[PDB]
Order: C-alpha cells, then structure tokens, then sequence
C-alpha cells in the first residue's frame, strides 16, 4: 500500500483548501502523502483573495484582508482518498465534491415517516 | 466546515479507524477515512498585514 | 374480527424537509429554531434497521 | 340448567355414554361445553373442553360431541379408575355465564 | 416509561398500550415558505387519517372494534402468533397487499350500519 | 404443574362476613382470568363469580350479586372473595379456578383449566 | 361506480349513499405563497364544518338524526316529493332563506340535551 | 345576548352555557408569510386541543363527564363556592399547579376503559 500526493487538477482540487481566521488557504499536502506502507512536517500554503465557491462559475467573492497575524489550531478527523488502480495499490488525496464532507457526519442518521393506522384480527365484534 | 483532502473539526470514530466507501472495489469511488483519534494541525499566516 | 388501531409504532423510509435549529453568521442566524436544552433520545429495543449513507437525502 | 340424573355403568372394556341436555339459548347455540371428572373428596379435573377437544394429559379414552341441544361424553376402554362423578357445563351467554348439570356416578362392573 | 416509538420492537399486544404516545407526536422568505409547507403537510396528513377513521365509524377512538370478518386469505395465523410473537412492523409488511381491500370493506359496512340506524329511529 | 391454594375460615354466623383467598403459583397469574365455583356439601357445582386478568371486570351469579365481591391482586398472585350477609344456603366448598373468560386478543377459553382444593365454608 | 359529484343529478334519496365520495374530496416565492394560501384555506373550511357538526351533536357522522321538528313554513312538501323527486341542488335553493334559522335551532337543542345528560349522571 | 367572552366575569355555573360562543371563535411576500404563519398556528392550536379531548374520551363534546375522582388536595372547596361564587378566570389560577396531574390521570383512565370495552365484546 503506497501513498502518493495529488494528481494534476486546479488549485482547489490538488491542494488542501480551508478557511481559517477569515482567510482562504491552499496548502500543499505532498509532504503528508509520500510513503510506502506507513520535529513536525511543514506544509507551505498559498493565499487567495478572490474566491469561487463550490464549483460554480459566475459568482466570485472578494475576501477582505484580515489585519494582524492569523493563527489556527484544528483537528484532522479524517481523509478523503481516491484509489489509483497488480501487487500494489496507490492512494492519493481526493475531494472537490462537498457532499462528501457532510456525508461523513450524517452517515448515522435516517429519516422515516410514521404511519399510525393499522388493522389486525382480534376476537371481538362491534 | 468546508475543506478538501483533509476533513477538519469533525467527529471521531469510537474504537478504530474506519474505511467507508460506496464500492470499495470501484476505483472511481472515493474512500472516506474516519480517525478514532485527532491529529492536531497548526496553521499560520505570519504577516502583519494592515487594512485601508 | 377486524380491529382498527391508531397510534401504531410503524414507519417507512421517506424524504422530507428538515428544519434547522441552533443553540453575524454566514449560515444560521435568526432563521433557525432555538434548540431544546434537554433533547431526547430513545433506545429502541429489538429493532434492526437498514441504513445507506450513500443514498441519504 | 343442564340435565342428566341417572347413574351410568358398564364392565371394564365396555364403552359408556354420558349425556347432557340443555336448551336452545344455551347449549344448542354455544359450542362451549366442557366436561369435568371428580373423585369424591378431590377437586374436579377438566377432561373435555369446547366440544371435542381434550387437554394435554387427558387420555384418548375420553372424547365427545354435541347434536341439537344435547351434548355427550364417551368413554371407550372403560377402566376401574374411571369411577368418578362426571359433570357437564356450558357457556350460557353473557349475563348467565355458566351453568352446570348434576353429576352422574360412573360405576365399573 | 418508554417514549415515542419505544415499543416499536415489542410484540403487537405489548405495544398497543402506547397508542397515545405516538398519536401525540403527529400534532429569508424562501426559507420561511419551506417551513410553512412542512407544517401544512403535517396538518393535512393528520386530517386525512382522522377523516378515514370517521367514515369507518371509529371517530374519537384509538382502538375500534368493527363488524368486518377477517378473511383467512389476508393472513392465516392464530391470535397467539399475531399478538404474542409478531411486532407491528412485521405485521405491516405481511398484510400490505390487503390494506386497500380491508379499507374498502370497512367503509361499506359503516354505510350499511349508518342507514340501518336511521330506519330504526 | 400449577397450584391454587385456598385459605380462609370455614365457620361463620349468618348475617356476618367471610373473606376467602387463593394463592397461585407455577404460571403467569396475570395472564389468566379466574373464577370461584361452589360445591354444595351434597350436590353439584355452581358458578359464583368471574374476574378478568387485569382485575377490571367482574361478573356474579344473581344469587350473590348484591352480597359478594371478587377481587384480584396481580402483584401477590392472589384472589380474594369477600362474602357479606351470608345465608345458610351458601354453605359449600369454594373452589378457586383458573379459566372462565378470555382476554379478547387471545384465543378464548370459556372453560376452567385448573382447580384448587377447595375451602370449606359453613354458615351456622 | 360513480365518482365525485356523479350523483349530483340524482334524486335526494338516490344520492345520500355517496356521501363518502364527496367527503373524501374535501381533504418563485410569490407563487409558493399562493399555493400555501390555497391549502390553508381548504383546511380551515374543512374544520369549520366539522366544528359545526360537533356543536350540533353530529360529530363523526355522515347522517345525523336530530331532535328538532321540521317547520312546515320552511318547506311544505311530503317525503315523497323531497326524497324521490327533488335533487340536492334544487333543495338547497328551496330552503336557502331558512338555513341560518335551522342551524340556530340545532345548536340550542344540543345545548339543552348536553346539560340534561349531565344532570342524569 | 352576550357575545364572545361576555360571560368572562360571570360565575362558573352562569358561564358554561356559552361554551359554543367561545368555541366558534377559535376557528409583499414577507407580509404574506406572516399571515400564513398566523393562520397555520390557529389551526395547529385547535387541533392539539381536539386531540387531547379525543384521548380522554371527550371527542365531540363541550361538557364531558369523566371517571376520575377529584382530589381534595387540588382544591378543598364545595360545589357551592366553585360553581356559584367563583369565575373561570379565578378558578384557572387556583388549580394551575395541578393541571398536568389531572391531564395525566384522565389519559390513563381512558386507556383502561378503552381496553375493558374491547374485552367485553
Ligand atoms: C476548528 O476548531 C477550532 C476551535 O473551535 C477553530 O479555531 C478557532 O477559530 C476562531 C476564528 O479563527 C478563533 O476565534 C478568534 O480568536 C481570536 C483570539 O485573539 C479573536 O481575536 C478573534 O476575534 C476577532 O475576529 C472576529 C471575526 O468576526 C471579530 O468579530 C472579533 O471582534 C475580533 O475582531 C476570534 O475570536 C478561535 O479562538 C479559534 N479557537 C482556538 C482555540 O484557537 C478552527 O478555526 C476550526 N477550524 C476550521 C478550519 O474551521
Ligand atoms: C508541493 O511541495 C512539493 C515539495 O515540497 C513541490 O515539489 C517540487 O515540484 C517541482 C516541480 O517540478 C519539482 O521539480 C521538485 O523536485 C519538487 N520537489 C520535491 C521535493 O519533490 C510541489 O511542486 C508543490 N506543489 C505545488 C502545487 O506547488
Ligand atoms: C480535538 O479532539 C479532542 C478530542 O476529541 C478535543 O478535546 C475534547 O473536547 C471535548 C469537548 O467536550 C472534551 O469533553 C474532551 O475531554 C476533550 N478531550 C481532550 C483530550 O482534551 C479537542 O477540543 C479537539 N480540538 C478541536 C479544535 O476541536
Ligand atoms: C506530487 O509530487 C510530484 C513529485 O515530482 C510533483 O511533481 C507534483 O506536482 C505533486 N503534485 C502536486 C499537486 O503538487
Ligand atoms: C518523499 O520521500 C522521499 C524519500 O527520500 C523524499 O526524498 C521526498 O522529498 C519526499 N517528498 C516530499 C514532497 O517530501
Ligand atoms: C513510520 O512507521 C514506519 C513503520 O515501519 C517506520 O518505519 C517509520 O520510520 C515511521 N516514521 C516515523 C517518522 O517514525
Ligand atoms: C459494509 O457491511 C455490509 C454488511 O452486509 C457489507 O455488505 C458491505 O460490503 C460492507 N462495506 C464494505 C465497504 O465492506
Ligand atoms: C463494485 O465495483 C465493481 C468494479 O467493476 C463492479 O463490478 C461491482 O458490480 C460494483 N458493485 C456493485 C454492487 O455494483
Ligand atoms: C512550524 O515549525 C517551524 C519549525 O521551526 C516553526 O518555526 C513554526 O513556527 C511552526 N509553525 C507553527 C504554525 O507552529
Ligand atoms: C502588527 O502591527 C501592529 C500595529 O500597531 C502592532 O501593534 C503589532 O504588535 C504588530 N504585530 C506584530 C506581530 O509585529
Ligand atoms: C425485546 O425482546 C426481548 C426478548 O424476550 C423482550 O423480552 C423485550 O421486552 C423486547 N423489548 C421490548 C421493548 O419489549
Ligand atoms: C376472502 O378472500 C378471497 C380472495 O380475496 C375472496 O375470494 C373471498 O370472497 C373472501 N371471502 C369472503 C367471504 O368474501
Ligand atoms: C397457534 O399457532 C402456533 C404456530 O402454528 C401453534 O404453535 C399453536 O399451538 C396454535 N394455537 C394453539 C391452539 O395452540
Ligand atoms: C413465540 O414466542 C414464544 C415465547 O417463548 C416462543 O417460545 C416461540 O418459539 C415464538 N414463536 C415464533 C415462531 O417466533
Ligand atoms: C404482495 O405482492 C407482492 C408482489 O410481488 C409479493 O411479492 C408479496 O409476496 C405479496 N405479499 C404477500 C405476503 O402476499
Ligand atoms: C337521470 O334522470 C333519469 C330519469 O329517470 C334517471 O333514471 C337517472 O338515474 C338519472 N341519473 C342518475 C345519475 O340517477
Ligand atoms: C314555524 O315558523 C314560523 C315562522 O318562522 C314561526 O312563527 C313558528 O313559531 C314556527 N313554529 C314553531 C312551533 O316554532
Ligand atoms: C305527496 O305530495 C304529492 C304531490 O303533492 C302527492 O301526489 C302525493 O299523493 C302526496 N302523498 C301521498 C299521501 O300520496
Ligand atoms: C316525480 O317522479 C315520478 C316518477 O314517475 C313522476 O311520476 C312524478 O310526476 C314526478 N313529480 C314531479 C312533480 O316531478
Ligand atoms: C327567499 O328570499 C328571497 C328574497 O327576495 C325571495 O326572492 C325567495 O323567493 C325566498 N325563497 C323562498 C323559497 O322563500
Ligand atoms: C356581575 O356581578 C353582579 C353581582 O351580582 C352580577 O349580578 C352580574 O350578573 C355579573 N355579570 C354577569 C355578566 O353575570
Ligand atoms: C391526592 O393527592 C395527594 C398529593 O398529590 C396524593 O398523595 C394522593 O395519592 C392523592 N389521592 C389519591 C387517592 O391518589
Ligand atoms: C360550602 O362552603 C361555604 C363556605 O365555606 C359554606 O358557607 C357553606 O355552608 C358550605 N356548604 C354548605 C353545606 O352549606
Ligand atoms: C358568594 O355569593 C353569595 C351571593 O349572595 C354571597 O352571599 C357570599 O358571601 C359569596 N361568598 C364569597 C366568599 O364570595
Ligand atoms: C403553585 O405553586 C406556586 C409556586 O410558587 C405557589 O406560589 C402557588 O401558591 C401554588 N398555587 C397553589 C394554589 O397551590
């Protein structure tokens, strides 16, 4: 099992995008996914002010700059991987479809409809 | 929380790391990996910007 | 012999509109119902239910 | 109520029949005519229930049926151990729930 | 004790003592419209069930004993299995194909009863 | 094997009262309807009273209807029969029995499955 | 057989066997609002009729026999003409001017009945 | 005579003859939404009270005599004071702390009654 960095695509696809402190970061994760089988690791990041949200075209926003210095601390709680595929498998970071980030939280829930009427045989007569 | 590649600030698995997919043998599908422990990541923009 | 009951604990899969609730935001501000400080959860004994996260509306 | 005043008898191995006669708005219309066995000094035991059915634990020497307003109990391979009083009863509807007939003494010869 | 749907895994006769538990749980402009639609629907669904009980002669009841005989073709089981072994979810599946037939029969026997009661007055 | 054990006094004056009781074991008490049946010292059986499994419905034979009360307590597995007024005609063996009715959501009985030994009551 | 309003041209006693047929048929933001208004109204109209039957003592019934005498001044016709010759549309026109009087009388006789029934308990 | 709430200052037994008077009074897109919300709410409130009467066995009635005994701890007064001296507004204050207890008891006695009635059929 091998890990590899992302394949070519747009910045929003190949990097780790996140919004923190009010600014939009695009970090290079090639330092995390570079191994066979299995201090700190420093990931460089780029910053953008003009943001096209989701996968829409035609509606851009400008993110005002944030004064001062930004510091963020967060928890990585999971990964989105795509399998590249006869004795080995390669996994690469994936993403770009936001539904995958909510599917991971809503997986435990189901919605059902209540149907309160029913009939059954009993031993009585009106 | 909006992000790519790494999922941030979500919930954790109760006992073990779990692999979930629509079809694990289909290379066209994504695999969601849920950790049972967090990995802490510290990000910064070390530039004292001003606004006008 | 036929007896009619109303209030029977039976359900079917369904798709509906859910509402948001919450305890200057982009998302949930005033168009969101205040939450219940003591929300309920009821364990269902002897109930097996099929779930499918990939078809979850 | 229900009636059958005579004693009943026969030798071991001979069958005997015990009748139970009631009325139409009683035994005729309701198919709920049980039979009970009682040895003197003891509590009754259920032998037949509904009309033809017997409880588990009751031997197949005991069977029964009804026709018109009369029910009957049949004992086949009569034993000396069958010397007991036998009673019939019936569900007589709501209001008058149960009635019983007089018992008949079975004598084995 | 148990709350809403707590008896869902219980047998049919263990359940059916909790009927009031479930009965009581049935009760930015675009966002507001979506919520009204949800509320209007809950009301309409409630009323359709009440109307239906009404035409069958079961208005105001949670348990309503009717005068329609049970057809062995709908379910050939004895009371012991239905009320002491099965749950309501299992039962609903077992007789799904006969629900509309049963409902039609209930409506008709009530129409006949309702007219006989007029003639007797 | 199940047991029904009648207890209670066997001798009272006419015009008085008497309470009989019956302890049950070996079966779920709460699942069955129960009744009392009399046996006259020299005659047959007579039905006196019937109570529902839940204790809510009671029925009596006309001859004791304004005098006797049948009661049940499912937490102690017991029946009771409270006699009042008492007549010489009430002298009998009183048997505790299981059966008699039904629960309407279960197959009917309308017969008695089990009998106790019988309490003997004399009215002087 | 006949569906909704199929009996509209039938005589009054030929009709009135189809009461459940009609009873069951009573159940872009601006566009959405118009539709909610239509649905809310259907519910409100339904409930007003049900409330009215309730106060007259006819809740849950399609045919309700009351204790108010018929005044010959409302319609001086015999049962043969009313039930075997006339239709419900014709009848509604014939007694339109007395509808509110009749409704008031029905409410009052129920209030009197409801109190007498309390005193007897 | 009196219209809506006219009997509000009358004694409890002077009032309670006017029950139908009050019962009948219960029935730009953003502006339109506010009005639908008002109408939907009136319907939902109405239905909750009707459901509650239904589970207590009082469906279709304005006066419903039940089988729950009155506890002297709820209000230690005789009928003369309650019905001839007090008004309904005063009464509501006096027993506010017991309302939920009473409602729970009413639901339970109906469940017991409803089952006994099934066993007798
Ligand atoms: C994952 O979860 C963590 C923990 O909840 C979360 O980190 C939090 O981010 C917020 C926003 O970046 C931090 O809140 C800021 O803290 C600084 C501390 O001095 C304050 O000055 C900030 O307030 C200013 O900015 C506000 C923006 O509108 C103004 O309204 C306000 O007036 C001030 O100008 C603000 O409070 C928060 O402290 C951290 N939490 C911790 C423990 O550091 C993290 O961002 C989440 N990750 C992702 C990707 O969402
Ligand atoms: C992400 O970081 C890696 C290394 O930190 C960058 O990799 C370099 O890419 C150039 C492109 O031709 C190569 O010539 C270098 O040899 C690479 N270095 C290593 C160590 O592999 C990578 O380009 C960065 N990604 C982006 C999108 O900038
Ligand atoms: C990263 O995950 C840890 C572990 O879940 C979070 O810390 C926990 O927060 C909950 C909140 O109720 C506490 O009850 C736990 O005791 C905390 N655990 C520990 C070990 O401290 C932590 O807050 C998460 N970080 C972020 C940024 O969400
Ligand atoms: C992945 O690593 C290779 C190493 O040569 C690099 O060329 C490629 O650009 C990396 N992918 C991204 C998105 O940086
Ligand atoms: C990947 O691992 C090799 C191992 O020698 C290392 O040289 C290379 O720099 C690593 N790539 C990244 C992006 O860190
Ligand atoms: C990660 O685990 C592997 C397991 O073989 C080990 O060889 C490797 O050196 C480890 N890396 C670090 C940084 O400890
Ligand atoms: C998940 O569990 C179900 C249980 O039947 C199994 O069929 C399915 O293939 C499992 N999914 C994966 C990815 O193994
Ligand atoms: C899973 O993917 C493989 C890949 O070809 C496919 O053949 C298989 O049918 C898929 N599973 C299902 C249930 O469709
Ligand atoms: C990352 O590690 C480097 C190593 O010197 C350190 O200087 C830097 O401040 C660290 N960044 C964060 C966000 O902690
Ligand atoms: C950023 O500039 C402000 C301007 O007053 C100053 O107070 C602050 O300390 C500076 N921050 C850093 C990290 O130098
Ligand atoms: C679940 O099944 C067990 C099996 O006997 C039963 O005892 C239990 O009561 C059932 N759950 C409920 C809520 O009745
Ligand atoms: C019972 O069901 C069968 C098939 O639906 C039908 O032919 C039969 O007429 C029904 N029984 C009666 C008495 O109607
Ligand atoms: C009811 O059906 C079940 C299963 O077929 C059977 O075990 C039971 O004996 C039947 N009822 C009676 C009369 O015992
Ligand atoms: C029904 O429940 C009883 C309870 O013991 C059990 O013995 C019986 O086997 C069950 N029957 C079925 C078919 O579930
Ligand atoms: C109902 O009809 C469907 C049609 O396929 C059939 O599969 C199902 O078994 C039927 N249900 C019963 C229990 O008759
Ligand atoms: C229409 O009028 C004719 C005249 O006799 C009648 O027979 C027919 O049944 C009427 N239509 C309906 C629907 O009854
Ligand atoms: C019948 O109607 C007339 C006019 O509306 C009225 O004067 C008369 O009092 C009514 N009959 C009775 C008995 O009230
Ligand atoms: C009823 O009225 C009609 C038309 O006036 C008349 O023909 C008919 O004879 C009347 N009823 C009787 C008693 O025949
Ligand atoms: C009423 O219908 C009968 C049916 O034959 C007809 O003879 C009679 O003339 C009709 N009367 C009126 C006035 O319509
Ligand atoms: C009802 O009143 C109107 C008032 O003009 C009158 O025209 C009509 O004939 C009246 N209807 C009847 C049948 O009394
Ligand atoms: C108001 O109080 C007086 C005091 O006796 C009473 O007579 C009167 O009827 C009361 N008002 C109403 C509406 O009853
Ligand atoms: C009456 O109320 C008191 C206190 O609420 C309670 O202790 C008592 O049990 C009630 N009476 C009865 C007979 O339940
Ligand atoms: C009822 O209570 C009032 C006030 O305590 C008292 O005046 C009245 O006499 C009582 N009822 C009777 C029996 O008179
Ligand atoms: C109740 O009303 C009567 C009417 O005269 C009055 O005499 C009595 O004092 C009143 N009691 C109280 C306490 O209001
Ligand atoms: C109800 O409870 C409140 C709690 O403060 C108390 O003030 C009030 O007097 C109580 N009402 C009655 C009449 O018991």
């Amino acid at each position: 099992i091998r890990f590899a960095n992302s394949s070519g695509g747009d910045l929003e696809v190949t990097t780790h995008s996140f919004n923190c402190g009010g600014e939009f970061f695009y970090c290079n994760t090639s330092g995390l996914f570079n191994s066979t089988w299995i201090d700190s690791i420093t990931l460089p990041c780029r910053i953008k002010q003009i943001i096209n949200m989701w996968q829409r075209i035609g509606q851009a926003m400008y993110a005002p700059p944030i004064q001062g210095v930004i510091r963020c601390v967060s928890n990585i709680t999971g990964l989105i991987l795509t399998r590249d595929g006869s004795t080995t498998e390669t996994f690469r970071p994936g993403g770009g479809d936001m539904r995958d980030n909510w599917r991971s939280e809503l997986y435990k829930y189901k919605v059902v409809k209540i149907e309160p009427l029913g009939v059954a045989p009993t031993r009585c007569k009106r | 929380v909006v992000s790519t590649q790494l999922l941030l600030n979500g919930s954790l698995a109760e006992e073990e790391v779990m692999i979930r997919s629509e079809n694990i043998t289909n290379n066209a599908k994504n695999i969601l990996v849920q950790f049972n422990t967090p990995v802490q990541i510290n990000c910064t923009r070390p530039n004292n910007n001003t606004r006008k | 012999w036929v007896t009619v009951y109303y209030g029977v604990p039976v359900w079917k899969d369904a798709e509906t509109t859910l509402f948001c609730a919450s305890d200057h935001n982009v998302w949930a501000t005033h168009a969101c119902v205040p939450t219940d400080p003591n929300p309920q959860e009821i364990h269902l004994e002897n109930v097996t239910e099929e779930f499918n996260m990939w078809k979850n509306n | 109520a229900l009636t059958q005043p005579p004693s009943v008898s026969g030798s071991p191995g001979q069958s005997v029949t015990i009748s139970c006669t009631g009325t139409s708005s009683d035994i005729g219309s309701y198919n709920y005519v049980s039979w009970y066995q009682q040895h003197p000094g003891k509590a009754p035991k259920l032998m037949i229930y509904d009309v033809t059915q017997r409880p588990s634990g009751v031997s197949d020497r005991f069977s029964g049926s009804k026709s018109g307003n009369t029910a009957s109990l049949t004992i086949s391979g009569l034993q000396a151990d069958d010397e007991a009083d036998y009673y019939c009863s019936a569900y007589a509807g709501r209001q008058t729930f149960y009635i019983f007939g007089g018992g008949t003494r079975l004598t084995v010869l | 004790f148990l709350g809403f749907l707590g008896a869902a895994g219980s047998t049919m006769g263990a359940a059916s003592m909790t009927l009031t538990v479930q009965a009581r749980n049935l009760l930015l402009t675009v966002w507001g419209i979506k919520q009204l639609q949800a509320r209007v629907l809950a009301v309409e669904r409630y009323l359709r069930d009440q109307q239906l009980l009404g035409i069958w002669g079961c208005s105001g009841k949670l348990i309503c004993c009717t005068n329609v005989p049970w057809n062995s073709s709908w379910s050939n089981r004895n009371l012991s299995e239905i009320w002491d072994n099965m749950t309501w979810l299992q039962w609903d599946k077992e007789i799904s194909n006969y629900t509309q037939i049963i409902y039609g029969l209930l409506e008709e026997s009530q129409n006949q009863q309702e007219k006989n009661e007029q003639d007797l007055l | 094997e199940v047991q029904l054990v009648e207890t209670g006094g066997g001798l009272v004056q006419p015009g008085g009262s008497l309470k009989l009781s019956c302890r049950a074991s070996g079966y779920t008490f709460s699942s069955f309807a129960m009744s009392w049946v009399r046996q006259a010292p020299g005659k047959g059986l007579e039905w006196v009273s019937l109570i529902n499994d839940r204790g809510g419905l009671t029925f009596y034979v006309d001859s004791v209807k304004g005098r006797f009360t049948i009661s049940r307590d499912n937490s102690k597995n017991t029946l009771s029969l409270q006699m009042h007024s008492l007549r010489d005609g009430d002298t009998a063996v009183y048997y505790c029995a299981t059966g008699g009715m039904s629960s309407a959501l279960q197959s009917s009985k309308y017969y008695f499955d089990f009998w106790g030994q019988g309490a003997l009551v004399t009215v002087s």
